[PDB]
């Protein structure tokens, strides 16, 4: 019923009124972690590519 | 070249087969969960399936190569 | 979890774990310039940057960008992950499938290797399927010279594609064993990522040149930090839910030691529901974006889009509903009662038991439905500012930055739990 949904929805967001939100410390961590991870990954398969499609490209 | 390509490509249906074969029958050992990252921390590196291991990289290669050499086949 | 990157490159068995992951994503890379024996690529390549070969989109990004080159992973992981999307799916609907993965040691060995089986089949019958409906169609649009429609190049694709996945398949357990995280997960991670920097570069080149402007630049890039952000500050948050231990009955009365709490997370950690909504997205694409001179298995297929509304809007409620659904699995407040209860815990005002678990069914339920519709929001917004700065990217979509911050995140916290149990 839509009475059952109305009701979960302000159950729901009473519950969002009661969460934790993290420090600002972890939210950097969790970011700079992130950008470290995704960029490290992204030079290491840059340079993967880069070498192969230069030996590729050398045999021509 | 009709027997020698049949024969490259009858290797080339081999190998395919028998990596499926390696790959099928060493099965992962398992936990609760589907998929994870497991425990990083014990070495491990057993003998377990260290010849199937070495079996399946050789193969991978001879597979990929015969790709290639199918690949530059003449007409 | 910054000292855990750190220490992964600093530790010895870490390092090593990481270099060979690294050599194994390297051997995927490579495989991905080893192309299928009577495909012609540049045909391939042409179509996919046309109006009607868009949709395909989606389907190369997680297939690695191997479709575009169509090399011997030529669907990527995808087709094991679609089997085992099925086995699920099987799981919860056959009773007895059920039982077998609840049987314990057994069952769900079997079950996982039903799965591994279904992939390599599925990889097969894809193979098959693109081979004829696709490749060879339109009389032979797609093939090389001295290649004809038949048989032979249909087995020839079938069996390079067989061969190519249960390697790949392979690869990926063996990355899970002897290297960092998960291996399906990162080898879809590098299959996205791979495409990230050489965009950039280009685009800054662009910038350079002229056809894109530094300011729709600067929100593009400042989005981007603000999606990593968002994800990680919502991944950092928990619902703190007051304990105690140390109970004795005094006077006829429970009481219990000092206040503590349980943290519960908005969401269940793992990208997998990611990678099922987008493999149940990909599918119908699949199944009737190859026939192009269908109009209706076009329209249907183009209906899926991720990059248009409806697509856009349907990829967002599988997101939404499969993270929702799994964080509902993962959650189950039984186990978490009974963990309670064995620490000798209980909570202030509820009595131990059932009632116990519909207090923790409760919270749970009313409060993960938060972290999807969170989840949601980082499927829809990329896109609008997408189409709104003038830059579009599928490599940097919605659903690509939520493979890309869940594997990190997720391999970053294993990491970091376990180094932080081999240091106690
Ligand atoms: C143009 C040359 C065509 C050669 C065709 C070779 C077919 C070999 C298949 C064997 C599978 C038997 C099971
Ligand atoms: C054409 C395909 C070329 C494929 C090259 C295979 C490389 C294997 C070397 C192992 C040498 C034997 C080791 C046995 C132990
Ligand atoms: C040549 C195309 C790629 C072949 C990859 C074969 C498998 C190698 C992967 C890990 C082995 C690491 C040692
Ligand atoms: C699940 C599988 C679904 C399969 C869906 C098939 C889609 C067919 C659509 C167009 C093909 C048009 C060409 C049809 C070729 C047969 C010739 C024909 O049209 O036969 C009509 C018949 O003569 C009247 O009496
Ligand atoms: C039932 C789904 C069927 C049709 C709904 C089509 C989509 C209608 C709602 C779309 C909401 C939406 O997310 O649209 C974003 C838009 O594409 C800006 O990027
Ligand atoms: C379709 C998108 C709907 C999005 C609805 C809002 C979701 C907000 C929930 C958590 C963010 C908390 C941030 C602090």
């Amino acid at each position: 019923m839509f009475a059952r949904l109305i009701r979960y929805f302000q159950e729901a967001r009473a519950e969002l009124a009661r969460v934790t939100w993290p420090t600002r410390e972890q939210v950097v961590e969790g970011t700079q972690a992130i950008l470290l991870f995704t960029l490290a990954f992204m030079v290491i398969l840059g340079l993967y590519d880069t070498v192969f499609r230069f030996l590729i490209g050398l045999l021509r | 070249m009709d027997l020698l390509y049949t024969l490259v490509i009858l290797f080339y249906l081999g190998v395919a087969g028998l990596l499926v074969y390696l790959v099928l029958v060493q099965e992962p050992k398992q936990g609760a969960g589907d998929l994870m990252g497991g425990s990083a921390d014990l070495f491990s590196a057993r003998g377990v399936t260290g010849g199937l291991y070495r079996l399946t990289v050789i193969l991978g290669v001879v597979f990929a190569a015969l790709a290639l050499v199918i690949g530059l086949w003449p007409r | 979890m910054v000292k855990a990157f750190w220490s992964a490159l600093q530790i010895p068995e870490l390092r090593q774990r990481v270099l060979f992951t690294l050599l194994v994503l390297a051997a995927y890379r490579l495989g991905a310039f080893i192309p299928t024996p009577g495909v012609d690529l540049d045909k391939i390549q042409e179509f996919l940057r046309t109006a009607q070969g868009g949709v395909f989109g989606i389907i190369n990004l997680f297939s690695g960008g191997n479709f575009e080159r169509f090399s011997i992973f030529a669907l990527g992981i995808m087709p094991y992950i679609t089997a085992a999307i099925i086995m699920q799916i099987l799981v919860t609907v056959v009773p007895a499938l059920e039982k077998l993965s609840k049987e314990g040691e057994e069952g769900r060995r079997i079950i996982n290797q039903y799965t591994r089986i279904g992939g390599i089949a599925l990889g097969a019958f894809q193979g098959f399927f693109l081979a004829t409906a696709f490749l060879g169609a339109e009389g032979g649009r797609f093939l090389l010279p001295g290649w004809s429609p038949g048989p032979f190049f249909w087995f020839v694709v079938v069996v390079t594609q067989v061969a190519g996945i249960a390697l790949l398949l392979w690869m990926a357990e063996r990355i899970t064993e002897y290297g960092i995280g998960n291996g399906t997960s990162l080898i879809i991670f590098a299959g996205i990522v791979v495409e990230w920097l050489p965009q950039i570069l280009r685009t800054i080149g662009l910038i350079r040149t002229g056809e894109v402007n530094l300011v729709a630049f600067l929100f593009f890039l400042a989005f981007i930090v603000l999606a990593f952000a968002g994800m990680a500050a919502v991944q950092q948050a928990e619902r703190r839910i007051p304990v105690q231990y140390a109970r004795k009955v005094v006077g006829g009365r429970v009481y219990g030691g000092q206040a503590t709490y349980i943290p519960i997370k908005l969401n269940a950690a793992g990208v997998i529901p990611i990678i099922f909504a987008a493999a149940i997205l990909q599918i119908p694409i699949f199944l009737a974006a190859p026939f192009q001179d269908n109009p209706v298995l076009q329209g249907i297929a183009n209906f899926f889009n991720p990059t248009r509304p409806s697509g856009l809007f349907i990829e967002v409620l599988l997101v939404i509903l499969f993270t929702y659904v799994y964080t509902a699995v993962q959650f189950d407040p039984k186990r978490i009662a009974e963990s309670l209860r064995e620490y000798g815990g209980f909570i202030p005002g509820i009595r131990p038991g059932e009632p116990t678990v519909k207090f923790l069914e409760h919270i749970v339920s009313r409060l993960t439905l938060w972290g999807a519709l969170f989840l949601g929001l980082v499927t829809l917004l990329p896109q609008i500012i997408q189409n709104l700065t003038g830059i579009h990217s599928i490599a940097f979509s919605g659903i690509g930055l939520l493979i890309v911050v869940g594997v990190a995140l997720d391999t970053l916290r294993q990491v970091e739990s376990q180094l932080m149990l081999r240091s106690y």
